[PDB]
């Protein structure tokens, strides 16, 4: 499972604080900085779309992808 | 948070996807593998379109970290805040001055038009009133005042959608996704729910400043939707435009009386906070004071009217030069006129084709008579230069690059099939155009110093090349005068037979032709040498300043500080790049313009200085008079008009204007011979000090003067 | 005091980040983390450093140049200026200057062929610094920093 | 500066 995998996939990326963002990664480097696109903020009940967003490492408090995603991408 | 449906959407945040495998531990691993340098990425993707990424949690590009207020947070549209009418007079007025901040301050339409609540409640239910107070004056009254104010950015929208002008730098149109489709009704529904809520205002027994003022404020936003008939309909009347300026004076002097203020959270950044947003948080900017930006917005549509009631090709191409010269125009007006000047008919004002206002152009300034591709190619070029004419200052000198290559590229092909009518025109907008683009550099404070001495000679050269052709133009008319006038000469001298008829008959003819156009034309000549001599002798004066102060040793034409990196000749050629490809009039070489300022430079010392400074001198104060007279003589002539017979200036559009123009001329000539006086009368007394002051040249804008000729004003150097 | 000026070591992270740190404070338009990644990881070679080296920190960078080229159009080279900044203890003492020769010095060994750069019109500090060395306007761009004011586009030519 |  290469990062190079990952990349052009929709990520579900938890922010520390109680924030939910949604979009397609584009690019992380080896500090775990995360660039995504297309992203959809997902607090509570409002949403919206941010376009291109950058996550730090220390804002990132856990990564999840969609199951049937994953099998696709091996 | 304590909200119901907060609680029960948290749970459905995740519901769209049936599984979910947590990935953090695999990314932290991974990422601890990657080497430092390295960034994973897709190969096709450039990082460079990574730049405009926002950034969480970082308080300058995160908008969900904006702090509001509780007022700003618990705004309701639906709440009928108290005092009715004083709270919604304070809500319409804020509205407005936000209408002035976003279009004549340049500030985003976030910040301003769409910070409103009651703005971004009307636009959401369109794009499915909005809300119901229970109130006549929140219902009613503000949701006619909001409709007019959204009607009025669709309008606006339109005017973008053309291309005129450049997105965000003129005008920013950032509506945050905001598409109302057809929902947003017409004209005349606009306009009558405005009419209506007046009505209401006028049948209202209390009488209140903060009810006069929300009886004139109805009043403007009406004028406001009526901004679209100059387009739609193209109508030149002033009626609503008349309207609008009367109002706002009348507004202006109540606001000392009464004090106004919002509903608290009536107008906030939350939009920015809650809304898809992909730009960086924005504070609101300070707003307008007054009503004044409405009398600016009102007159510089009225101006492009003007355009209108041209006549000539001399006066659509006068008022092109004179309507956005003495300073920059409204934005509204400056995408206005190119719409109203080029129409949806493919017709120029309604009245010429493409092709017919090219040839009046030449007809007019060549003063002869004659559908191909060169001439297609060449109207489309002449339309272009009177649509950047609109542009703002600094767009207005870039809009030359294109040109001065494309013209002398036109001029070429004109050249290969001996067309030479065309040709000459074509040379003339090139060089007058070359002339244009290197003067406004200046006003726009291009050039440093010490390439004061380059660009104001090279201005000279070229104003020497423009009167050689232009005073050749009018020898070339004053022998087809002659000509005609020398029939008359012989048909005196010749008997009553068949031949005299055939001159007779050609006599009138031209007479009756050719001989009007050739009078007009050889006036309207005057006019250009009198006004490229005068553009010529205060670049001249220009260049003789400069050589004095090279002589007392205080500038030199090139960078002073030393520097390891470049050299002159490099610098200069970059300097005169836009004009490396133009063959005629051709540029000079790097050796010219150093050999020309040695001719100027005083190498000589002591009495023998003297002798050849007061020569210099003598002459700028001189020649600045001389100046001054053909600038009155000019002034006299836009006065008198063109029916004089001595000149023809085509600025009966811009009359006011072009006076306005040539007395910042006169200014700046007057300075100019001031100035040369300080300089001469501080640096001879400065050589007598030997501990003497240590001076810098700097190019000063005399404030009522024409900004493309700056006085080269010398000042003490102090350290920091 | 005694400066030392450092091309930019990748690996170092702490340095990297006291880089953003500094820029950071002295930057109207702010930059997400990417814009420096965009720089540093691409063109590591163009970005130069500047430490006190008597200094009670020694390789805490006091200042900073980031730099970039590319050919511009087809057939010339342009190196690009896009970030400058010197803390403000340190301000007046030439070190600002060094690092702009150090890093025009870097790129004409790299065969650019111009250097270019955009400021404010109202930043004489940088604009005396930039024409001092050269550089002379090209082109004035309208409200570019919005309410900032307007722009300068400098243009330094070397071949 | 840079700006985008
Ligand atoms: C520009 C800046 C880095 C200068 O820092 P610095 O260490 O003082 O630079 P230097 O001491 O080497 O200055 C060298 C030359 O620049 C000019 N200069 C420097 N500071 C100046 C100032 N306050 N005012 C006017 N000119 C100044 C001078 O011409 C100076 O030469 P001099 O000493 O012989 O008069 C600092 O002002 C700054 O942090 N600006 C904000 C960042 C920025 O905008 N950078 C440019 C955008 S690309
Ligand atoms: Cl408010
Ligand atoms: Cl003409
Ligand atoms: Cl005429
Ligand atoms: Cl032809
Ligand atoms: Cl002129
Ligand atoms: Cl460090």
């Amino acid at each position: 499972l290469k990062l190079s995998d990952f990349i052009g996939n929709t990520l579900i990326v938890s922010l520390t604080e109680d924030r939910i963002l949604v979009g397609s990664l584009v690019a992380v480097d080896a500090q775990m900085n995360l660039l995504l696109d297309h992203v959809e903020e997902r607090m509570g009940s409002s949403s919206r779309m941010m376009g291109l967003v950058s996550v730090p490492r220390r804002s990132v408090k856990t990564i999840m992808i969609d199951k049937p995603v994953l099998q696709e991408l091996t | 948070p304590m909200e119901v449906d907060s609680i029960l959407g948290s749970l459905s945040i995740t519901d769209d996807f049936d599984q979910l495998v947590d990935v953090t531990s695999l990314f932290d691993e991974l990422c601890s593998k990657l080497k430092p340098e390295a960034i994973v990425k897709d190969p096709r993707f450039d990082l460079f379109e990574g730049t405009h990424s926002l950034e969480v949690n970082n308080s300058k590009l995160d908008s969900s970290l904006i702090e509001l207020t509780a007022e700003e947070i618990e705004f309701d549209v639906n709440v009928a805040y108290d005092p009715p009418l004083a709270s919604v007079a304070a809500i319409a007025d804020r509205l407005l001055r936000c209408v002035i901040s976003w279009l004549n301050d340049y500030q985003t339409l976030p910040t301003t038009v769409l910070s409103c609540r009651y703005t971004e409640s009307l636009l959401s239910s369109l794009v499915k009133s909005s809300w119901c107070t229970g109130n006549i004056l929140y219902d009613k009254v503000l949701g006619s005042c909001i409709l007019g104010v959204c009607y009025l950015t669709k309008f606006v929208q339109k005017l973008l959608s053309a291309g005129i002008v450049f997105e965000e730098e003129d005008l920013n149109f950032n509506n945050m996704g905001f598409n109302t489709f057809d929902n947003l009704p017409g004209q005349d529904v606009v306009i009558n729910s405005l009419t209506e809520s007046l009505q209401i205002l006028e049948a209202y027994s209390d009488d209140s400043l903060h009810l006069t003022m929300l009886k004139h404020i109805l009043k403007i936003i009406i004028c406001l939707v009526h901004l679209e008939d100059h387009l739609t309909d193209y109508s030149t009347k002033t009626s609503h435009l008349d309207e609008l300026i009367e109002n706002a004076n009348s507004v202006n002097g109540i606001f000392p009386q009464l004090q106004l203020s919002p509903p608290k959270g009536a107008f906030s950044t939350y939009i920015q906070k809650h809304r898809s947003n992909q730009f960086p948080p924005r504070k609101i900017t300070k707003l307008p004071t007054d009503y004044s930006g409405f009398i600016t917005l009102a007159n510089d549509v009225k101006t492009i009217l003007l355009v209108d009631k041209a006549e000539s090709a001399l006066e659509t191409y006068q008022f092109a030069k004179f309507f956005n010269k003495l300073e920059q125009r409204h934005v509204i007006a400056r995408i206005l006129f190119p719409l109203f000047f080029i129409r949806d008919d493919r017709t120029v004002l309604g009245k010429f084709s493409y092709t017919q206002f090219y040839l009046l152009h030449v007809k007019e300034f060549s003063a002869q008579t004659p559908g191909n591709e060169l001439i297609q190619e060449s109207s489309n070029m002449l339309l272009e230069w009177y649509q950047n004419c609109s542009q703002n200052t600094c767009r207005y000198r870039q809009g030359f690059n294109r040109q001065l290559i494309l013209w002398d590229s036109l001029q070429a092909q004109f050249e290969s099939v001996n067309s030479q009518v065309y040709c000459s025109w074509t040379y003339f907008m090139k060089l007058s155009s070359m002339i244009e683009f290197s003067l406004k550099g200046f006003d726009l404070d291009i050039y440093k110093p010490f390439e004061a001495y380059s660009m104001f000679w090279y201005v000279y050269y070229l104003s020497h090349h423009l009167e050689t052709f232009l005073k050749d133009s009018q020898n070339d008319i004053e022998s087809n005068i002659n000509a005609i006038h020398s029939m008359n000469k012989k048909l005196k001298k010749l008997k009553a037979g068949e031949k005299k008829d055939q001159l007779r008959l050609k006599y009138r003819f031209a007479m009756d032709n050719e001989m009007e156009q050739l009078q007009a034309t050889k006036q309207f000549l005057n006019y250009l040498l009198k006004e490229i001599n005068i553009t010529k002798s205060l670049c001249l004066i220009e260049v003789f300043q400069f050589a004095i102060l090279k002589s007392f040793g205080l500038i030199d034409n090139k960078n002073s500080t030393p520097s390891k990196f470049s050299n002159e000749r490099l610098i200069h050629n970059l300097r005169f790049k836009p004009f490396n490809s133009i063959g005629v009039p051709e540029l000079p070489e790097y050796e010219v313009f150093q050999q020309t300022l040695k001719d100027f430079v005083i190498e000589e010392k002591g009495a023998a200085f003297d002798i050849k400074l007061e020569r210099a001198t003598n002459f700028i104060e001189t020649e600045v008079r001389n100046v001054v007279s053909s600038i009155d003589e000019i002034m006299q002539g836009i006065k008198g008009g063109d029916n004089n017979g001595v000149l023809v200036t085509g600025t009966r559009l811009v009359q006011e204007l072009s006076l306005e123009y040539y007395c910042k001329l006169k200014h700046t000539s007057k300075a100019l011979s001031v100035n040369s006086k300080v300089i001469v009368n501080t640096l001879k007394k400065n050589i007598k000090n030997k501990d003497s002051h240590e001076y810098k040249v700097e190019l000063v804008h005399t404030t009522e003067g024409w900004n493309y000729f700056p006085i080269q004003t010398l000042r003490i150097k102090q350290d920091r | 005091m005694e400066i030392v000026y450092k091309p930019l070591d990748i690996r170092n992270e702490e340095q990297f980040a006291s880089i953003k740190k500094l820029i950071d404070a002295d930057l109207s338009e702010p930059y997400s983390i990417y814009v420096y990644r965009y720089f540093l990881n691409q063109w590591p070679e163009l970005t130069y450093i500047a430490v006190d080296n008597k200094s009670g920190t020694p390789n805490i960078p006091i200042g900073c140049i980031v730099c970039k080229m590319d050919p511009h159009r087809n057939v010339r080279l342009r190196g690009y200026i896009g970030m400058l900044a010197v803390e403000s203890t340190y301000r007046g003492h030439g070190i600002a200057k060094k690092l702009v020769e150090i890093a025009i010095d870097k790129m004409q060994r790299e065969h650019c062929d111009e250097i270019m750069l955009e400021t404010e019109v109202e930043n004489s500090a940088a604009l005396n610094l930039y024409e001092g060395m050269g550089f002379i306007r090209m082109k004035r761009m309208f409200r570019y920093y919005l309410n900032e004011g307007d722009a300068f586009k400098l243009i330094l030519p070397l071949t | 500066m840079f700006h985008l």
